[PDB]
């Protein structure tokens, strides 16, 4: 929980929580809880989940490293 | 030519990954770094629908 506060990065794709996924076709998985999220984002950087677009998400992680997804992203549980 | 028609980001970081040095990885919050805005690289036709002003003619 910090979100849009390091999120400036994300805004093109998302609004300011998930809100949206825009990359072109890009699924907007909203409707969850932060512990999947971390999981699904973990797993974008191991290969372990992908998206159609997700190599920005990897980068994400990687550059977030890989702890910062539970400062980010670890917020939606709103939805 | 990438005609980004007038340059806005919101940051997203996105197309630099779709044209990997054609866009450079600063984003600057209302501007990534368009190093080669010459190269028509398809890939940054995608990120129309990730510009806010879906910002990118290509020409
Ligand atoms: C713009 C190119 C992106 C950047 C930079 C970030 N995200 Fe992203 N995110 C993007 C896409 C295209 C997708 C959908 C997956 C696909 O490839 O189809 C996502 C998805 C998420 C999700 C959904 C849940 C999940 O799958 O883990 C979340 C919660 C999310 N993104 C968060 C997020 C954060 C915290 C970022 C800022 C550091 C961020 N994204 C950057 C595209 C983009
Ligand atoms: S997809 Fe568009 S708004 Fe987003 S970083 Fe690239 S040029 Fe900027």
């Amino acid at each position: 929980a910090d979100g849009a506060a390091l999120y400036k990065s994300c805004i093109g794709c998302h609004g300011a929580d998930g809100s949206k996924a825009a990359m072109g076709s890009a699924k907007p998985v909203k409707g969850q809880g932060a512990e999947e999220l971390y999981k699904k984002m973990k797993g974008y950087a191991d290969g372990s989940y992908g998206g159609e677009r997700k190599a920005m998400m990897t980068n994400a992680v990687k550059k977030y490293s890989d702890e910062e997804l539970k400062a980010l992203a670890d917020y939606m549980s709103k939805l | 030519t990438i005609v980004i028609d007038h340059e806005e980001c919101i940051g997203c970081e996105s197309c630099v990954e779709l044209c990997p040095e054609v866009f450079a990885m600063i984003d600057g919050e209302e501007k990534a770094m368009v190093t080669a805005p010459d190269s028509t690289a398809e890939c940054a036709q995608d990120a129309i629908d990730a510009c806010p002003v879906e910002a990118i003619s290509k020409e």
